[PDB]
């Protein structure tokens, strides 16, 4: 998809300075009380599930330029398996991003946020169908 | 929200329909199943088929909902409280798969109805995401 | 994207022996009154226009296999030229859909109706950046 | 419609966005503009940014509009009506794009409230979506 420089370097040292693990537990939290019928899917804590989740955004970032094939399988089990709605994914990509907004403030400008929705749009893109 | 000639079309409909609700209700849930499944997670049933026996008689109550809302189109709203409650906070169902069942339904009519212009078709899908609307307003 | 015989035939069949000219043109005419906002895209008759529109599904349909590829200049072009929301063009095609259920009338069987939501489910792929 | 728990979220945050409807309103749109570049056709503006003089102006108007509907919980429907047309009938504005502009309102919510727990979000999400529900039933 073309990843600038300034891009990879912010994805990246996000996963490495931040607590990804904490921002994504909040955000799964944060989900299940905003979009309730996405509880129904998960009928497990979420503090745990966080770090799974993380781990696979870390191989993403780590296969940038290859997300797709990475996510082959893990597509797989969210359709055939859990059945989960390809219109679903946004929703907790989309509260992990208020939850990073929520930690950054007036860092978190409208042009990286550009570059968080760039890369969940492809993490919702591989890991859908 | 509904003109005198989106009424009276409507009400053309539901006449049609209410003859059999359940033949009509069958097809509508089959072709759901077959399009998209992931919408089977929400029912346990033996036979996803137009011939199975709980797609009929379930098919039958979805058409004959979609028929009573036709006559309450100035109330929905009330009108379909506790059937949203229902979907919503009672089944959780995931509002994604609404639109879904809408067009199996516009896609059935199309079937059967003699005619089905653009300007019939503009008024069903009216009413059906008017009543979606409704299903999914209700989740807590 | 796998193709069975049965799903190349029934496609193939359509169109060889069914006027999907007139049908894209109804098609068209039917979004235009349904989804009224589509209009604001074309601001040209449907007529002439609907030729285009299958002379590219008859392509797609000569390279079943990856319309993908067949459709990077398409995507391009409603993406960046049209600014077409990639979630409207489904608008078109479910018309189309509708068009074909009219036609067929009871010979269009839930079964039939899974093929072209298929081949139209991967047309959109194609097209939507 | 709303609780009184949420009237009460739903306020303290109309109080703060009304301070500087301006300064709000062009975050987030300068937002929805970065994210949503097809939305960049609805206005001639040179600068898309939240710096534009234009997109500043713009901005307050849909801030205020926000705000103003918040005082009207109770009765939207009659209130966003020339809004709804002017969307709906006027600009043709495609639906899909209003789910985007409620999510960039919200992500500039939380980037500026000390508090933005799940729960506030949610009374913001309601009145944002009903809002919007509005805004995009007039088209036909
Ligand atoms: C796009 C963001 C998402 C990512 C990266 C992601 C990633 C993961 C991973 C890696 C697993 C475990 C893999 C395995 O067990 O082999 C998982 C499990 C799960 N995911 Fe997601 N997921 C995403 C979105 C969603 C959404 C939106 C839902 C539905 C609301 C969902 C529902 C589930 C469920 C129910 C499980 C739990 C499985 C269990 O505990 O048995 N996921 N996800
Ligand atoms: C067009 C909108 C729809 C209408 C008019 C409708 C109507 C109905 C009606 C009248 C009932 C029975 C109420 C009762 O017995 O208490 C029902 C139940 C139910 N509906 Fe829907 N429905 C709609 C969409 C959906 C969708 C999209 C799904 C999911 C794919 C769904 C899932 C269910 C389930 C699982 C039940 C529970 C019945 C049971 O098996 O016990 N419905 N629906
Ligand atoms: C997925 C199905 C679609 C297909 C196969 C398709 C195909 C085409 C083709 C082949 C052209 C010719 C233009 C060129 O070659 O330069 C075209 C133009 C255009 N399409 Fe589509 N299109 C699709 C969906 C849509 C939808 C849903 C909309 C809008 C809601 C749309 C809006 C336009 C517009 C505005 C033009 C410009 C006409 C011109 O060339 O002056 N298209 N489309
Ligand atoms: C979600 C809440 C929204 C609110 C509260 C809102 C509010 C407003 C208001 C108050 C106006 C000025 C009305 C007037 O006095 O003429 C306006 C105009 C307009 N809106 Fe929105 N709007 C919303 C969403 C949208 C969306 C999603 C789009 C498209 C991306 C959009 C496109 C426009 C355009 C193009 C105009 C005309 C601006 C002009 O005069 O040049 N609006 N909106």
């Amino acid at each position: 998809v073309h990843w600038t420089q300034e891009e990879r370097d912010e994805i990246s040292k996000t996963f490495q300075g931040t607590d990804m693990k904490t921002v994504v537990t909040q955000a799964l939290d944060r989900m299940f009380k905003v979009y309730p019928w996405t509880n129904r899917y998960f009928q497990f804590r979420s503090s745990i599930h966080a770090g799974i989740v993380v781990g696979a955004l870390q191989d993403a970032v780590k296969h940038m330029d290859d997300v797709k094939t990475l996510f082959k399988d893990l597509s797989k089990k969210h359709a055939d398996d859990l059945h989960v709605d390809p219109g679903s994914f946004h929703l907790l990509t989309d509260c992990i991003i208020v939850e990073l907004a929520y930690l950054r403030k007036d860092c978190f400008t409208p042009h990286i946020q550009g570059i968080w929705d760039k890369f969940f749009e492809v993490v919702i893109d591989a890991i859908s169908k | 929200a509904f003109t005198a000639c989106e009424k009276q079309t409507i009400g053309k409909i539901a006449q049609v329909l209410a003859k059999s609700p359940e033949a009509y209700g069958a097809e509508c849930l089959a072709r759901l199943f077959v399009t998209h499944p992931g919408s089977k997670s929400y029912f346990e049933y033996k036979d996803y088929s137009a011939a199975g026996a709980k797609v009929q008689v379930h098919g039958g109550k979805v058409i004959r909902a979609v028929v009573k809302a036709a006559e309450h189109v100035d109330d929905l709203h009330s009108h379909l409280e506790t059937l949203a409650l229902t979907h919503g906070k009672k089944l959780l169902v995931d509002p994604q798969n609404f639109p879904m069942l809408s067009e199996c339904i516009i896609v059935t009519l199309a079937t059967h109805l003699t005619e089905f212009s653009p300007d019939t078709h503009c008024a069903v899908d009216k009413l059906l995401s008017a009543i979606c609307q409704e299903l999914s307003s209700r989740y807590r």
